[PDB]
DNA sequence: TCCAAGTGCGGGGCACTCGTCTGTGAGGGGGCT
DNA sequence: AGCCCCCTCACAGACGAGTGCCCCGCACTTGGA
């Protein structure tokens, strides 16, 4: 969303930025996309994620959060790595 | 060949026998 | 392990390559961002370009196309209401995995027309 | 037939022979009792109407059981009336209810207490004009499988079987016959599924007020080769035509009603060209 | 145009004494049917005694999951692997229905996925499935069918005794998403007061069971996979068991063995439409005549030749397999005495029909050996198992076949333990035939007699290469002169009269079971020809346009050389080129055309069309 | 003294209907290597 | 020398008020019991 500015996006191209970055984590190397698709309808279901409003992983979103709240939620989170909190800066 | 050309062709054959 | 017909995976194959092709890629392989939509003329014509068997369109292929509908492995993206006018659309909801093992089980290389 | 591939991607002694197919294909009549009578059901595919076939059949076969006759290219039936027939007419046990699948459960409840009272039905063109919807196509194909109720059904459209799964395929115990007649479609295509002297014919009922506002937009129409309202308002009010603005907004209203105006958001366009108007307006001289 | 058809009514009722077989005596008291009915009625309890021995494993292993949750919040649900058939299933369900009425271990309640199209109506079907379940194990509007109502009458009557309740999703995918994932919620909310069971019908994969589900409606999911043999293990087990017995006496042709098949295992895996063509192919050979009641069991056979009509000899006189029976024999005064006299002949069959039901043992016998001799090759050039080898030694002789050749180079190739291992098995298998199934059968000890001393002449022969290079093309020899050339001919070296038992006709069978509208349509549009029979509408070739043609069949071949968007009314023209009452014989023409979805009318543009087919 | 089932009638669920609104597939128009 | 890429416009879908229709409950009730 701040690459692409507030742009709609999807769990394949979610998923493949995600997969970018745990290549090369070394502590998040082995997960699958099952996985990944039951966490992100745990972010649909909670609402920090709405429809545009298809198959569930072809379905457009929606970020509903200010990024104000995800800085800080990257400095409230407890037992944070040092992998996460170097890809959130950068 | 059909069945009645056929069966007068035999009965024929062997009514001359 | 999921058992289909022949025919059955020869349909479901030619609709991951009708979904997972452009329109104005069609031209150049047959004559001899998700997945598109497509008519059921464009899976027919598809099937029976790559099928090389050429078998006749009887009931139970049309048959085996609504009963892939309805096995949720295609669906109906638009339309559905005038089937056999021929304005409704289909989509391919499978992954290239399954594509590829259906395709190691027939004996039909999906990654040439791809 | 094996159709192929790349059309899609580059893109009298008559009567004598009709009459003689037709007492060929009534010589399969007791044939067609003997295979409805071991569970099947009868389809036909033919080119022909046959409309007159299965008439036949009806009349001189099924002249004393039970016969359900339904026109399926009727334009404007529904399904609700022919189970609201099975359970009222037949049965007698009242309105069937508003859901269909109740409904065809009701009927399957009450043809289970009865055996030997088996129900024939006649369906021409099973793919009518509202019988193309697969809810349609499951009620028949619940309604098929009963061991009482037999069926008997046309094929006409080219695209039938996409809409038959594999289920409707198996309840639908069908026998596919060919049964091409050569008469042509006389019933199915007379229902309502398939200008200047409408113009002249209307002009001539209305009166001299709407014939000074029909020639301004006629004149308007032949002079710029669609008008706006104020223009035709303004012209309409300088001839002492209209007395306001609902006058006016009554007669284009009426034209609108009547086919000779399309009113688009709001300008005025007669949907015709110009040789046919030109010589409608010398008509009037 | 007719008094029958209106303007208004749809339907019409002809209700003659209707309240709240279909042919006469003369057709059930012929003997033809009553051999017919009896064949099916075997046939039929064969087949559904092998579909309940290979259900009841799985069916006794859901009964212990269901009596196991008994004995004991989420919910405990079984999700089967059933095959892609789903209506051929079904009854499955149906059967464990009735065990769960066994042992009063549950209540039974299925959901249809068309009774559930929205969430109140599937809460409302269950409910009613449940109170109307306990109605007929031992009316309410539907209205009043609410999850409180069950509560209230399951604290009413079964809290006194646990009776659990087992809801049943034959098509779990044909379900909605948003209903199930509701259902799921509202089961999982209640658990705890009622409990509840829930089994599913899943047809794929479980991948679609985790991808229908999401994460919170899974948190609240124990399942258990059971699954289901599969379709083709069916077909295999059904076609070796009953259709390949010896105790039936209609036998399917190669023909239609294959293309029974090919329907099966290249269309749709079907038992029922199977078994639906089969009933179709056995119909169609009962009932040829009277004379077809003669095939059935020996006694019943000699009663049925004692029985026969005038005619009936002279349709058995018909069969084109009669005449070498006739031209081979030498007599004369014979041949006067079976073409004419109506009763030589019926003296002379019943050796006959025994010819014939002796050949038909020794097939399945030699077919048994030579598909355990054959089965344990490599490459298995002949077929695996029975079926291809019933099909390609009934199609022809097996010998000339260059497959046979195949399997006798690579069969002659082996050493000689495992060669001797091959044939001991050969000869175990085929004697264990021999005494578990020929022998209770009539007409079977003749059978046994004729193939055992030639089995103990082999059985030398074994003891002759185990005391042993050269004795293996005697052994091989002997199977070929002993087994293969006397017992396993094609169907034109068979028994003269074996008409009567194998059905060969393919070709009416194959236009009456396979259903092609598009052929027809096509071959009435281009030529009719083919059809009327006349003599001026002839085509040398299917495109030469001939102007005295049907009218469909000129408009046909007009738009069928264009391009997608047709002009109307260049059409028009060619039309009245090629042939008032003409623009409306186009106008008819054109609407046949578009009523059969060749054409249709464009809506963006006027007095254009655009074409359908390619 | 009451009463069983037709029945007359109000009320709510539902289905069409008219207007608005927005994507969009393919026919149509302008340039191309 | 047929082909490559935007335009756009009435179907497709939605949708939303909104309004009439039909099933359904339900008291009436009445000629009978």
């Amino acid at each position: 969303s701040q690459i692409y500015d507030r742009d709609s996006f999807n769990f394949e191209i979610i998923y493949a930025r995600f997969s970018k970055f745990a290549k090369v984590s070394t502590t998040m190397q082995a997960v699958e996309r099952s996985i990944v698709l039951k966490a992100f309808e745990h972010l649909r279901i909670a609402e920090l994620i709405m429809p545009l409003t298809v198959q569930k992983e072809f379905e457009m979103h929606k970020l509903a959060l200010t990024y104000s709240q995800i800085h800080h939620c990257m400095q409230r989170y407890q037992a944070l790595p040092t992998e996460v909190a170097q890809w959130a800066q950068s | 060949e059909d069945y009645e050309i056929w069966k007068a062709r035999m009965l024929a054959k062997a009514q001359a026998k | 392990s999921l058992e289909l017909p022949y025919y059955a995976k020869f349909l479901l194959i030619a609709a991951f390559l009708a979904s997972h092709n452009a329109a104005k890629q069609d031209k150049r392989l047959f004559v001899k961002l998700g997945p598109k939509s497509f008519s059921i003329d464009r899976l027919l014509a598809i099937f029976y370009a790559i099928l090389e068997e050429k078998v006749g369109l009887t009931c139970n292929l049309l048959s085996q196309i609504s009963t892939l509908v309805h096995l949720n492995l295609l669906s109906f993206v638009s339309g559905e209401q005038n089937i056999m006018e021929g304005s409704a659309r289909l989509q391919c909801t499978i992954g290239l995995e399954f594509v590829l093992q259906i395709g190691k089980v027939v004996g039909f290389n999906v990654r040439q027309y791809l | 037939f094996v159709p192929e591939s790349d059309g899609y991607f580059h893109s009298a002694e008559h009567e004598g022979s009709i009459n003689a197919i037709m007492e060929e294909y009534r010589s399969y009549f007791p044939k067609w009792m003997c295979i409805l009578n071991e569970g099947f059901n009868i389809l036909l595919y033919g080119l022909g109407s046959k409309h007159q076939l299965l008439q036949s059949f009806h009349r001189e076969v099924l002249h004393k059981q039970t016969v359900l006759v339904v026109n399926g290219f009727f334009p404007s039936l529904t399904i609700k009336d022919m189970l609201d027939s099975i359970t009222s007419d037949i049965l007698d046990a009242g309105i069937s209810p508003a859901n269909p699948h109740e409904a065809v459960d009701m009927i399957e409840e009450e043809f289970a207490l009865i055996p030997e009272t088996h129900l024939f039905l006649i369906v021409h063109n099973l793919d009518g004009a509202m019988l193309r919807n697969v809810k349609a196509q499951a009620i028949l194909s619940r309604l098929a499988r009963i061991p009482n109720i037999h069926l008997l059904a046309s094929i006409d459209h080219i695209n039938t079987p996409l809409l038959w799964d594999q289920g409707k395929l198996c309840s639908f115990n069908f026998s596919w016959w060919d049964c091409t007649t050569m008469l042509p479609y006389t019933n199915e295509t007379a229902f309502e599924n398939s200008a200047l002297s409408s113009m002249r014919s209307v002009f001539s009922s209305l009166t001299t007020n709407s014939r000074g506002i029909y020639m301004l937009i006629v004149k308007y129409q032949l002079k710029n080769k669609g008008m706006p309202f104020r223009d035709l308002y303004s012209s309409c009010r300088e001839a002492f035509l209209v007395s306001s603005d609902l006058a006016l907004r009554a007669q284009l209203t009426e034209f609108l009603d009547h086919k000779l105006v399309k009113s688009k958001r709001e300008q005025l366009t007669i949907p015709i060209d110009g040789a046919l108007l030109q010589q409608f307006l010398e008509e009037q001289e | 145009m007719d008094p029958t058809i209106s303007v208004s009514k749809g339907c019409f009722v002809y209700k003659n004494g209707a309240t709240r077989s279909l042919l006469g005596k003369e057709v059930v008291q012929q003997p033809f049917y009553e051999e017919y009915r009896k064949a099916w009625n075997q046939i039929n309890d064969h087949i559904a005694d092998l579909q309940h021995r290979s259900y009841a494993r799985t069916l006794e292993q859901l009964v212990d999951f269901v009596v196991g949750q008994a004995e004991r919040e989420v919910l405990p649900t079984a999700a089967l692997l059933t095959g892609i058939n789903q209506p051929d299933h079904l009854s499955q369900f149906t059967a464990l229905t009735q065990r769960l009425h066994a042992q009063r271990a549950a209540m039974v309640c299925v959901l249809q996925s068309r009774d559930c199209a929205t969430l109140k109506a599937a809460v409302e079907t269950l409910v009613f499935g449940l109170v109307e379940d306990n109605a007929e194990v031992e009316r309410l509007r539907r209205s009043q069918c609410t999850m409180k109502q069950l509560k209230s009458w399951y604290t009413n009557n079964f809290d006194s005794e646990r009776r659990q309740l087992v809801v049943i999703l034959p098509d779990f995918e044909c379900f909605n998403a948003s209903v199930l994932q509701d259902l799921i919620l509202i089961l999982s909310a209640h658990c705890g007061s009622l409990p509840f069971v829930l089994v599913l019908g899943v047809a794929t994969a479980m991948t679609a069971v985790h991808g229908t589900l999401p994460y919170h409606v899974s948190s609240k999911i124990r399942l258990r996979v059971f699954q289901t043999q599969a379709a083709p293990t069916g077909l295999n087990e059904v076609l070796d068991k009953v259709l390949l017995s010896p105790k039936y006496a209609f036998h399917l042709s190669g023909k239609t063995f294959k293309f029974l098949t090919h329907i099966f295992l290249y269309y749709d895996f079907s038992i029922h439409g199977f078994i639906q063509g089969f009933k179709y192919c056995l119909m169609e050979h009962f009932f040829g005549g009277n004379a077809f009641a003669l095939c059935t069991d020996y006694s019943k056979a000699l009663g049925r030749i004692k029985q026969l009509t005038h005619e009936d000899m002279e349709t058995i006189r018909r069969l084109p397999s009669f005449r070498p029976y006739v031209e081979q024999i030498n007599d004369c005064k014979r041949i006067i005495a079976v073409l004419t006299d109506d009763d030589y002949l019926k003296k002379k069959l019943p050796q006959l029909l025994r010819d014939c039901l002796l050949h038909f043992l020794l097939f399945r016998c030699s077919l048994e050996f030579l598909t355990e001799l054959v089965g344990d090759l490599p490459r298995c050039p002949l077929g695996k198992l029975r079926r291809e080898l019933y099909v390609n030694c009934l199609n022809r002789a097996i010998i000339s076949t260059p497959e046979y050749k195949e399997c006798l180079q690579m069969l002659s190739f082996l050493s000689k333990d495992e060669f001797v291992a091959k044939v001991n098995r050969a000869l175990e298998r085929t004697e264990q035939f021999l005494v578990e199934e020929i022998a209770p059968l009539e007409l079977g000890e003749a059978c046994t007699a004729v193939l055992r001393p030639k089995l103990e002449a082999i059985r030398l022969a074994v003891d002759e290469v185990v005391k042993a290079g050269r004795a293996l093309q005697k052994t091989l020899q002997l199977i070929e002169t002993q087994i293969v050339q006397d017992h396993l001919r094609a169907l034109q070296d068979a028994p003269p009269i074996h008409e009567l038992f194998v059905f060969s006709d393919i070709a009416t069978v194959r236009r009456n079971i396979i259903g092609a509208p598009r052929a027809a349509l096509h071959t009435a549009l281009n030529n009719p020809h083919f059809y009327m029979q006349c003599k001026c509408c002839e085509l040398q070739d299917q495109s030469l346009l001939v102007g005295t043609l049907p009218d469909l069949s000129v408009v046909y071949k007009l738009h069928l050389e264009c391009g997608r968007m047709i002009n109307l009314f260049d059409w028009l023209q060619a039309f009245r080129s090629v042939v008032p009452q003409i623009q409306a014989r186009f106008t008819r023409a054109v609407a046949e055309l578009q009523f059969l979805g060749y054409i249709k009318m464009s809506k963006r543009k006027t007095d254009h069309a655009t074409r359908l087919t390619w």
